[PDB]
This record gives structure tokens, C-alpha cells and sequence, in this order.
């Protein structure tokens, strides 16, 4: 039986995680302030770092990567990237502007963006999700829901462009993942603690009438794609969850 | 030649300073009886060493300590062990019945009836002395005596010698070792009255100390004796310097002058390695770039925290063996590159250095195997303040019930010294934070 | 030196007393004479705890033996141990207290108890450091009940700064001397609130339920459920009596336990209750299951403010704390979470005789409620038609005095509702 | 990364590397605050027990 809190109701994503943790009948949830727990799905902002891995008998571990705000801060980011000896060809120039000009545009209809979800074990181990999604383009402004999945974008790169989606944009958008979380590992890792974290990651992308993949940002506490939650959710508790918790592939390994 | 005068208080305080003394004695060359053939000064000498022992006539050297309890179990077995013909009884001062783990009784009730006993036969050791440095305590955050009688001696010591140094090795509190459910409360009560008395305080976990016990030395269930050998091993270090020739940390003054720029934020991490089990036959001696590298390993800390999110206001690195300039500047170079060593603005970027060439020594038959160079690393990191949001926690949720409290104001004191006392925590927590990020 | 001084009071008070005299003194080598006859120091090195050394290295509890009727005293010094007391340390009448409470604290026991204070005031003056007392009593009848806690009374108002510990044999229905037992509990139970540091309830409906469902006693009589009590007051005191254990007296146990000064009384458990020896899992598992619990008390009924266990026995220590802490990581719903870090174990190499392992158990749970709750309704069924009350008034005693004893158990019992939730 | 203030003996020797720059009285009332406490609250217990 391993115990679990609940500290961020507002996840969307971690609302169907615990949900799931549930349903095998070994993970048993406490009551939010309740100490004496395996895993917890934290808050997002001043969540208590500095009390995890003192339970005497307790193996914690936590939904977040104490030190990854750095890149998810949009102004952080910039610093990080500023100032790293690794770092730059893929991040646009930061401080026509805002601002990218040529954007590759999608036919017919003469703009969008690309999310990928990025997950991060307690190991290191860096996990791209094999389903991405393409969405100013947010679902707050504005296919059915403007959003278009990876098998239709690769059918229209390969009979509008010659090209496919793994070699125009995904080795550019997997060079990218490793390059920002192979640059941060040395300061967040939990490889040493006295307690363990994953995370998952928002990569918000944009590709230019080249074929160029650029940064936009990376969000820490990201949503998903409702076709999308069974899949993820289930690939967290698989990956980051059971993987130290273990009971009684859908992503890419980079 | 300066003196430094040892006061223990309560049990964690009596034993540590048992292994303390057993240990320099061993480094040292004294024998348990008190003779030492290596000082040929007979009856007397200005040596580094006469820093922490005293000579008599009849060759004898004898620490420069004060043992103190409220209850007499504890300081009997110093009384009647290997080291009893090293003090003088009136070194040795025990009462009746204990503090119970109450710091309201022994600050307040108990502590009353004997404050003045001590601060008397301290002022014996104190008439001995050309010159006095100041006080070394040692002493238990969670204890009624560590706590509430050291708090009343701290502040009597800033009255009676106030133009003397005082630092502090305090045992903080881990479940896992033998805590009572009241030394939260104890511990902040303890900080809050000794807080503006303590120029240089280490804090050590006794969770970190059980913990390398386990990992390093494979020991399954630590006793007090295996966690002690090792603290005291930490400690060695850290007074080396004033026992021996050498340059670095050479009074207390400079333990102030080095480690604290800040007067409230007086709490250096410790780091120490390497740890190496003496039941592990062949082991291959670590370089000074790897057990510098293992300084940054938060498994190597007194205290469990991450100093990776934190800032360091100073850093010291005191080695023992077989160690070299040449070799720590190449460690270093290394580490900067490797690590995440942040420093506050208002600060340099530096490490302050000192090299002891004499090797660890360790207890013949103890757990801790020969290692031809150590270090101890004393770093005052911001990152220290977890130690404190987790005793803050726990205070707080005790604390919004009440829960124990009537067996303070029993005592004497008044819930109001509390929030007196937590409100003071409040404000070095916020403190830290002003400074670290 | 950290001395007990022990009294028993009444007759279930002498009687299980007399069986916790003996089982101690088998476990510390002290034969039916005095004379020691162990075979390690272990056994000696806090003899002086309970024991007074006498003239020929003779060993004699520090107990002082109460009752207002000579017969249960003439049973102890009939017994096997009966020898070991100090002859001194007898102080009887001859009256009897009737099952009367009244008598007990008010006529008869008033005449008898300043003796009872001159042989304590007498083992007290002896003692190097003394540490507290305790007292073993039933509340149901009239000496241990009403002449106990006048008892109590009376060395608190004498030694206002010591500890007071009692272990409490609280009546049931189901194993009854009288219809007035709830009257006299009742008017006990108030006098405890404001008089001890630590009361251990014993429910006699819960001794008896163990022996007859558990053991497997078809028939128990009080020899049979005072054996129970005995082995847990062996438990409960190992870490007083043996060596190596925490540097605790009664004052730091007594601290640690007590979070707010009413809610004293603790619900004791032990386990086994054969050749098969225990392994680590389950003694931890019948230790807090609820039925190897002594007052009658479901504990996933309320929650755990602070819980104490010792181990006896060769084991792993590792073990211990996996097991314990299994426990308590799989319930936390029954502990409360604002006492951090309020269960404490500790394992000691001596076992019982006759054991190979063993587990005692010391729990202040908010579910011994339901006890108090229990002797509250028995009492006011009686009281509302003012039965029996004739037997009281006939020794001084107003109704008015019925009704505040009444509404102080009905505060205590609400009060310990305001900490389970 | 400079090696400034070198000392050698003949037990080691110390240096710093720069990598980057830049009253008895209120005691005693105190004391005896507390021992009034106790002893005002000793008097209640035992005006109670008088009762
Ligand atoms: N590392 C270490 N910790 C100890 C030792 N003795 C006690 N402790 C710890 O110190 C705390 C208890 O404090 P004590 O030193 O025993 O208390 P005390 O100062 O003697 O005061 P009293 O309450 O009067 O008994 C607990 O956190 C223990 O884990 C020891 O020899 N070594
Ligand atoms: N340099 C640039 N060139 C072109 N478009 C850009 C751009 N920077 C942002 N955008 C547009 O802005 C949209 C998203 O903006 P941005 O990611 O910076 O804020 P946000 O609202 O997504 C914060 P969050 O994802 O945390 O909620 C994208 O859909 C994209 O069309
Ligand atoms: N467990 C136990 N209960 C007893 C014993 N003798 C009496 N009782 C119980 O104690 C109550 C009667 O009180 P008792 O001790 O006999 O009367 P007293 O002499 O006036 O104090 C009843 O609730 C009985 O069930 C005994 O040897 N063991
Ligand atoms: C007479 C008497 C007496 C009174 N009051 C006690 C409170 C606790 C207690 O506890 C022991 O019960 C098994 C025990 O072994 N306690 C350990 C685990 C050592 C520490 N407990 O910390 C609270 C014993 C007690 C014994
Ligand atoms: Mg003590
Ligand atoms: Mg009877």
C-alpha cells in the first residue's frame, strides 16, 4: 500500500493521475497536510521542499523539480540562456517584434504553434511523448478546436512539402528537449537527495517557412489534450510513479 | 598562548564531550591517566595544545572542561570510565533529578537552583587561564537540560565574560534517534534565548549523523557511541586548529571572522569526508579532488539540505593528511565548473584554505577505518534555513493546539515566551531569505 | 535513585498488586524470600527502583499494602510472595467499606488513612531521589475506589511535586460485584481528572472478553483476568526496571504522553495473549489490534494522540521499525497530525518468562471516550430515579455531589470529542 | 583564480583562493518572575485542597 497527498486541485493532469493511482487498489490518498506519504502531487507555487525526505521509513517523491523555474519563467528562461556556456540557433533573439516574420502557415487558410509533452523521471531519464498537438494561437483567442495531431501534420508535410514530420521539424524539437534539460540537470537533479522528483514539461515550439523549429517556452504546469489524458496520464503513473512505486511504449527516450 | 574553556551540558552534551576528549587525547599523545611523554614542559608549557589542556606539577594534563547535568547517570560513567583519572571532580557537576525534557524546567526551575554552582567552577578554570579565548559548548536542542540550561548559562556567560567568544555545537533533533515529541518546542525556546549570545553555532542533524552511519560505516542500528565517534570526529576538525600550529582559525574570534557576516545568521554547514567503514578491508584512498568533490554532496552534510538553492556568504575547507596547495586549487578549479556554488553579491567568490599534515586519527576498535586525507568543509549557506522551516513546522502544528504546553507554564512561563520565541524564528527565516534569494 | 513507592489499595488493588509483585520479582531473581537468585546484573542494576535493599541483602518491594478489611491482606501474606512485604507496610481496619465509595473517602477510610500517610511519609523519607508513585485500585467497590483517591488526595496535598500513577480496574456490567459499581466509578473518575499524572484503564468487561474469546477461558475467574493486568504492568514498567533503556523517569514519560492535562487515561494492550514464538509482524499486528486492547475501547473510533510500545525479546530492531512504522504509514487516518512523530518504541533484550517475545502497548487514544461514555449511561439510568442513593446519604453525602461528579465525566467525555475531531 | 595569504609551518600550511570579487539585573527579575508563577499557582492547589 503506498500513500499519496494532494496539494494542486487545479491540475487538470494530475486530477486523472491520483484518479488512476485509485483504481489499482495499492495507492491510498491522505489528507493534504498529512505528513506520513509516499508520493505528492504538489502545488504550484511555494511548494515545501525543504520537509520532503525527513519521514523516518519513507521514500517521497514529488511531481516537481525544485530549480526548474529557471526555464519556465519566460524571463528566466531568457537569463538561463543568456548567460549558459552551452547556448544560440533555435532560441529567437530576446530581451518587428514582441516576433518571428515568416511563419510557416498551414493550407488552406494561409499560423500556429506546436506543444510537446516532455516528461522527466527521478532517474534523469528524459521521455518525449509520441503524441504532440498543433494549436496568436491559444485557445483563449480563438480542425475541430484548431487543434491538429501529429498523423494529420505529418500527412500534410508529406503531400504539401516531400517531407515528413520526423525529419523537418522532430529531430529539431528532440534537439532542442535535451539541450534546455541537459543544461539545467547539474542544478535540479534529485540524484543524490534525501528525496526524489519528476516533472512534466510544456514545449511550446514555432516553425518558421524554412522549416526552422524555434523556442517559444516551456511551461512547468501544463495542461493537455483532452484526447490526449488517458494516454499521458497513464504513461505518468507507468514512468515516474510505479517505476519507484512499483505494483504487483508511448514515449520517446532521448 | 590563548585558553579555550569546554562546557557540556545534558546527556547529548556529556557523551559527545566524552568522544571529544577521548579523541584529542589520541591525537594528542595523553595517556588516560593524564601523562603526555611528548611534552617535555613538565608542569607546564604555551604550547597550542595547552589551549584546551592545563598542566600539573606532577605532569598531569587535564582539560579545560566543565561537564554539567541535572541528573547524575551520565556524568557517572565519565566519572568511573577510561578517562576518569583525566578530570578533577569539581570539573564534574551533577544534580538530583532531571529536566524532563521540559526546557521551562531547566531554564526556569531547576536550572535556578544550580546557575550559579557552575558559572563558580567555570570561574576556577577561568582563574587558570593567562588568557581566555572563550567557551565551547556543546549541548542538545531537544533535551530540558540541553535546552533550558544552556540558555540560562549562555546568557550569564554574555554577563560574567562579556568580552569572550562562546560557540556552540547543538545536537538538532531527529525522529529517528530517540526525539520526544516535545523538542520542537524546546529547540525554539533554546534558539530564540541564545540567539543574540552565540557568535558561531554548528548545528548537527542527528537524522544526517544516522545517516552516514548507515550508508558509509553499514552499521544497521547506530548507538550513541557510533553516532558520537563520528561527530566527534567533525568536531576534531574544526578545533584543530586551535590545538595545533597552523594559521587558519587559530582563535575563536576568527571562526566569527571568517564564517558569519551576519551576527543573527551564525549557523555554518559542516561537510565531511570521507566516512569509510572499518570493517571494509580493501578500500581505495579517495584523492584530494574527490573527497573536496564530496564537500557538494548533500549526503555528506550535518545537516540535510540542498545548498544548491541557497547562497554562501563563506567557505572554508580544513583538510587533514596527506594534502597539498597544488592539489586543492586543482580540486577547486574543477568543482566551480562541475557545481552550483552561488555566492551573494556583497561577497567574494573564495575558499579559505588550511592544511593539517597529521591524518585523521580515529579510536582503535571504532567503525571508522584510517583514511590518509580528510576534509571538513564549513560553508554558511542560506540553505541551512530548511533545518529551521521544518522545526518551525512542527512547532506550529503543536503549538495551534496547545499540546503540551501546560507543562511549561507549570514551570513558570508564560505562553507569551512562545510566541516570543517563535516570532524570533519567523524573523530569521525571513532573514535568510532576504539574503539568499 | 529513582524510586517508586507502590500502593495497593482494596481488594482487586492488593490482589493484582500482589500478582505484580510477583512477576517482577521472578523477572529481577528475587525469590519468595528476598534473597536474590539471578543470574545476570541486568537484573540488578534498577532493583533499587521498586526494591529497598535490606539488612542481608534481602530485597524488599517498596510497597505499601492498604485495605479497610483484613481478609484480602491475610490472602497475601498467605500467598506465595506473601513473605517478601514488609510487615510494617500492612495498614488495615476492620470495618469494611461495603462497596461503598462513601465510606471509603468520607467515614471509614478517613479513620484509617493518616496511618497509610505515616508508612508512606516513611518509604518517602528513605528514598534517595524519589521519582513519583502508583497505585493499583478497582473503582467499582468502596476501599480502592473512595479510600484510593482520598488516598491520592492526601500525598498530593504532601508532595504536591511528585507523579501520581494509577492502574484502574474500571467495572462492567458483565463482570459485576454490585448494582452500584457505576456510582462509585463515577465519583472516582472525577477525583483522577484533577489528581493523577497517568491513569491505565483497565475495563474489566475487556480482560474478560479476552480470556473467554481469545484464550479460550470458558469460565475466567479473577485469577485468571488479574494475570493479564499483571504482564501488562510488567510491560509498561520494563523500561523503568532494566538497564540500557531511554535516560526517562515518570516525569519525562508522564510529559511526553500528556498533551493537555485532563486527558490522562491511556488504554494498555498487550501481545500474545504455546510454543510458536511471535515473529515481529505479528506482535505488531495484535498489539494494536482491538482485541488484545484492555479497555474495551474500538481505537478506530477515535484517534491516537500519543502511542508507546516496547518490545521484549531477541529481534531485530530494523524490524521493529519497519513493522511500526507499516503501521502507522498504513492508518494515519488514527493518528492525529499535529503531535509530529507521536508513536515511540523501544525493544529491550529480556524477555517474559515463559515468553520468547512479547509486546506492550500504551495508547492515549480519544476512544476512551467510549468508556467514560459507557459508565455515564449506567449512572444516570440509576441516578435519574435516585436509585441506591440511600447507601450514600447515610454516610454524609448530598445529591448535589452525584450531580457534579455526573457533569464533570460528561465535560471529560466531551471534552476528549473536541480533540478527535 | 588567485592563491593570496600563504602561511607554511611545520604542521601544514593555510591560504585563501579568490575565484570572483564582489544584564544581571533583568536576569534575576526574569528568574524570579517564574518562581512566583509557580509558587502563586502551588497556593491555588493547595487553597484547593483546603476546600
Ligand atoms: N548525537 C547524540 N544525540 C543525543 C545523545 N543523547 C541525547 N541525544 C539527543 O538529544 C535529545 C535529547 O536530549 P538529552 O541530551 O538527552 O536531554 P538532556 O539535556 O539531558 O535534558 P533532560 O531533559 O533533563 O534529560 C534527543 O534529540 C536525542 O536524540 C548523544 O549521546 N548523542
Ligand atoms: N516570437 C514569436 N513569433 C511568432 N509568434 C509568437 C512569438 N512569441 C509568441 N508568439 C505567439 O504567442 C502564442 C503563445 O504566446 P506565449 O507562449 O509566449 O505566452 P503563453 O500565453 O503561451 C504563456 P503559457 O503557455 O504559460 O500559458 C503562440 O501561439 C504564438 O503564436
Ligand atoms: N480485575 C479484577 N477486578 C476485581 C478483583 N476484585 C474485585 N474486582 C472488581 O473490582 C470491583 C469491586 O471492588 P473491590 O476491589 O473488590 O472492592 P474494595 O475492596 O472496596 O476496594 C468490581 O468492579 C470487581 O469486578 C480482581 O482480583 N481483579
Ligand atoms: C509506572 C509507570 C509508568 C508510567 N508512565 C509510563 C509512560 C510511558 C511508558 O512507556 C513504556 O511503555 C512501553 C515505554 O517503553 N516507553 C518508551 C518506548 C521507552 C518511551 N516512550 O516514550 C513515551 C511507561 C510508563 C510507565
Ligand atoms: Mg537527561
Ligand atoms: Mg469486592
Amino acid at each position: 500500500m503506498y500513500t499519496f497527498v494532494v496539494r494542486d486541485e487545479n491540475s487538470s493532469v494530475y486530477a486523472e493521475v491520483s484518479r488512476l493511482l485509485l483504481a489499482t487498489g495499492q495507492w491510498k490518498r491522505l489528507r493534504k497536510d498529512n505528513p506520513r506519504f509516499n508520493l505528492m502531487l504538489g502545488e504550484r507555487n511555494r511548494l515545501p521542499f525543504g520537509r520532503l525526505g525527513h519521514e523516518p521509513g519513507l521514500v517521497q517523491l514529488v511531481n516537481y523539480y525544485r530549480g526548474a523555474d529557471k526555464l519556465c519563467r519566460k524571463a528566466s528562461l531568457v537569463k538561463l540562456i543568456k548567460t549558459s556556456p552551452e547556448l544560440c540557433t533555435w532560441f529567437p533573439e530576446s530581451y518587428v517584434w514582441i516576433y518571428l516574420e515568416k511563419p510557416l502557415l498551414l493550407e488552406p487558410g494561409h499560423k500556429f504553434d506546436i506543444r510537446s509533452w516532455v516528461l522527466v523521471d527521478h532517474l534523469y531519464n528524459i521521455y518525449l511523448y509520441r503524441e504532440g498537438v498543433l494549436r496568436l494561437t491559444n485557445h483563449c483567442i480563438q480542425e475541430e478546436g484548431n487543434e491538429m495531431f501529429f498523423e494529420e501534420f505529418n500527412q500534410y508535410l508529406m503531400d504539401a512539402l516531400n517531407t515528413t514530420l520526423e525529419n523537418s521539424i522532430l529531430l529539431q524539437i528532440k534537439h532542442i528537449i535535451r539541450s534546455c534539460l541537459m543544461c539545467i540537470e547539474p542544478a535540479i537533479s534529485t540524484k543524490h537527495l534525501h528525496y526524489q522528483s519528476f516533472q512534466l514539461f510544456g514545449f511550446d515550439f514555432m516553425v518558421d517557412e524554412e522549416l526552422k523549429v524555434w523556442l517559444i517556452e516551456v511551461n512547468g504546469a501544463p495542461a493537455c489534450a483532452q484526447k490526449l489524458y488517458a494516454e499521458l496520464c497513464q504513461g505518468i503513473v507507468d514512468v515516474a510513479i510505479s517505476s519507484v512505486f512499483p505494483l504487483a511504449s508511448i514515449f520517446i527516450k532521448l | 598562548m590563548r585558553e579555550c574553556i569546554s562546557i557540556h551540558v545534558g546527556q547529548a552534551g556529556v557523551q559527545i564531550g566524552n568522544a571529544c576528549w577521548e579523541l584529542y587525547c589520541l591525537e594528542h599523545g595523553i595517556q588516560p591517566d593524564g601523562q603526555m611523554p611528548s611534552d617535555k614542559t613538565i608542569g607546564g608549557g604555551d604550547d597550542s595544545f595547552n589551549t584546551f589542556f592545563s598542566e600539573t606539577g606532577a605532569g598531569k594534563h587535564v582539560p579545560r572542561a566543565v561537564f554539567v547535568d541535572l541528573e547524575p547517570t551520565v556524568i557517572d560513567e565519565v566519572r568511573t570510565g577510561t578517562y576518569r583519572q583525566l578530570f578533577h571532580p569539581e570539573q564534574l557537576i551533577t544534580g538530583k533529578e532531571d529536566a524532563a525534557n521540559n526546557y521551562a524546567r531547566g531554564h526556569y526551575t531547576i536550572g535556578k537552583e544550580i546557575i550559579d554552582l557552575v558559572l563558580d567552577r567555570i570561574r576556577k578554570l577561568a582563574d587558570q587561564c593567562t588568557g581566555l579565548q572563550g567557551f565551547l559548548v556543546f549541548h542538545s536542542f531537544g533535551g530540558g537540560t540541553g535546552s533550558g540550561f544552556t540558555s540560562l548559562l549562555m546568557e550569564r556567560l554574555s554577563v560574567d565574560y562579556g568580552k569572550k567568544s562562546k560557540l556552540e555545537f547543538s545536537i538538532y533533533p531527529a525522529p529517528q534517534v530517540s526525539t520526544a515529541v516535545v523538542e520542537p518546542y524546546n529547540s525554539i525556546l533554546t534558539t530564540h534565548t541564545t540567539l543574540e549570545h552565540s557568535d558561531c553555532a554548528f548545528m548537527v542533524d542527528n537524522e544526517a549523523i544516522y545517516d552516514i552511519c548507515r550508508r558509509n560505516l553499514d552499521i544497521e542500528r547506530p548507538t550513541y557511541t557510533n553516532l558520537n565517534r563520528l561527530i566527534s570526529q567533525i568536531v576534531s576538525s574544526i578545533t584543530a586548529s586551535l590545538r595545533f600550529d597552523g594559521a587558519l582559525n587559530v582563535d575563536l574570534t576568527e571562526f566569527q571572522t571568517n564564517l558569519v557576516p551576519y551576527p543573527r545568521i551564525h549557523f555554518p554547514l559542516a561537510t565531511y569526508a570521507p566516512v569509510i567503514s572499518a570493517e571494509k578491508a580493501y578500500h581505495e584512498q579517495l584523492s584530494v579532488a574527490e573527497i573536496t568533490n564530496a564537500c557538494f554532496e548533500p549526503a555528506n552534510q550535518m545537516v540535510k539540505c540542498d545548498p544548491r538553492h541557497g547562497k554562501y556568504m563563506a567557505c572554508c575547507l580544513l583538510y587533514r593528511g596527506d594534502v597539498v596547495p597544488k592539489d586543492v586549487n586543482a580540486a577547486i578549479a574543477t568543482i566551480k565548473t562541475k557545481r552550483s556554488i552561488q555566492f551573494v553579491d556583497w561577497c567574494p567568490t573564495g575558499f579559505k584554505v588550511g592544511i593539517n599534515y597529521q591524518p585523521p586519527t580515529v579510536v582503535p576498535g571504532g567503525d571508522l577505518a584510517k583514511v590518509q586525507r580528510a576534509v571538513c568543509m564549513l560553508s554558511n549557506t542560506t540553505a541551512i534555513a530548511e533545518a529551521w522551516a521544518r522545526l518551525d513546522h512542527k512547532f506550529d502544528l503543536m503549538y495551534a493546539k496547545r499540546a503540551f504546553v501546560h507543562w511549561y507554564v507549570g514551570e513558570g512561563m508564560e505562553e507569551g515566551e512562545f510566541s516570543e520565541a517563535r516570532e524570533d524564528m519567523a524573523a530569521l527565516e525571513k532573514d535568510y531569505e532576504e539574503v539568499g534569494v | 535513585m529513582r524510586e517508586i513507592v507502590h500502593i495497593q489499595a482494596g481488594q482487586c488493588g492488593n490482589q493484582i498488586g500482589a500478582k505484580f509483585w510477583e512477576v517482577i520479582s521472578d523477572e529481577h531473581g528475587i525469590d519468595p524470600t528476598g534473597s536474590y537468585h539471578g543470574d545476570s546484573d541486568l537484573q540488578l542494576e534498577r532493583i533499587n527502583v521498586y526494591y529497598n535493599e535490606a539488612t542481608g541483602n534481602k530485597y524488599v518491594p517498596r510497597a505499601i499494602l492498604v485495605d479497610l478489611e483484613p481478609g484480602t491482606m491475610d490472602s497475601v501474606r498467605s500467598g506465595p510472595f506473601g513473605q517478601i512485604f514488609r510487615p510494617d507496610n500492612f495498614v488495615f481496619g476492620q470495618s469494611g467499606a461495603g462497596n461503598n465509595w462513601a465510606k471509603g473517602h468520607y467515614t471509614e477510610g478517613a479513620e484509617l488513612v493518616d496511618s497509610v500517610l505515616d508508612v508512606v511519609r516513611k518509604e518517602s523519607e528513605s528514598c534517595d531521589c524519589l521519582q513519583g508513585f502508583q497505585l493499583t485500585h478497582s473503582l467499582g467497590g468502596g476501599t480502592g475506589s473512595g479510600m484510593g483517591t482520598l488516598l491520592i488526595s492526601k500525598i498530593r496535598e504532601e508532595y504536591p511535586d511528585r507523579i501520581m500513577n494509577t492502574f484502574s480496574v474500571m467495572p462492567s456490567p458483565k463482570v459485576s460485584d454490585t448494582v452500584v459499581e457505576p456510582y462509585n466509578a463515577t465519583l472516582s473518575v472525577h477525583q483522577l481528572v484533577e489528581n493523577t499524572d497517568e491513569t491505565y484503564c483497565i475495563d474489566n468487561e475487556a480482560l474478560y472478553d479476552i480470556c473467554f474469546r481469545t484464550l479460550k477461558l470458558t469460565t475466567p475467574t479473577y485469577g485468571d483476568l488479574n494475570h493479564l493486568v499483571s504482564a501488562t504492568m510488567s510491560g509498561v514498567t520494563t523500561c523503568l526496571r532494566f538497564p540500557g533503556q531511554l535516560n526517562a523517569d515518570l516525569r519525562k514519560l508522564a510529559v511526553n504522553m500528556v498533551p493537555f492535562p485532563r486527558l490522562h487515561f491511556f488504554m494498555p494492550g498487550f501481545a500474545p495473549l504455546q510454543y510458536r514464538a511471535l515473529t515481529v509482524p505479528e506482535l505488531t499486528q495484535q498489539m494494536f489490534d482491538s482485541k488484545n486492547m484492555m479497555a474495551a475501547c474500538d481505537p478506530r473510533h477515535g484517534r491516537y494522540l500519543t502511542v508507546a510500545a516496547i518490545f521484549r525479546g531477541r529481534m531485530s530492531m530494523k524490524e521493529v521499525d519497519e513493522q511500526m512504522l507499516n503501521v502507522q504509514n498504513k492508518n494515519s487516518s488514527y493518528f492525529v497530525e499535529w503531535i509530529p512523530n507521536n508513536v515511540k518504541t523501544a525493544v529491550c533484550d529480556i524477555p517474559p518468562r515463559g515468553l520468547k517475545m512479547s509486546a506492550t502497548f500504551i495508547g492515549n487514544s480519544t476512544a476512551i471516550q467510549e468508556l467514560f461514555k459507557r459508565i455515564s449511561e449506567q449512572f444516570t439510568a440509576m441516578f435519574r430515579r435516585k436509585a441506591f442513593l440511600h447507601w450514600y446519604t447515610g454516610e454524609g453525602m448530598d445529591e448535589m455531589e452525584f450531580t457534579e461528579a455526573e457533569s464533570n465525566m460528561n465535560d471529560l467525555v466531551s471534552e476528549y470529542q473536541q480533540y478527535q475531531d | 583564480m588567485e592563491v593570496i595569504e600563504l602561511n607554511k609551518c611545520t604542521s601544514g600550511q593555510s591560504f585563501e583562493v579568490i575565484l570572483k570579487p564582489p544584564s544581571l539585573e533583568e536576569i534575576q527579575k526574569k528568574l524570579e518572575a517564574a518562581e512566583e508563577r509557580r509558587k502563586y499557582q502551588e497556593a491555588e492547589l493547595l487553597k484547593h485542597l483546603a476546600e
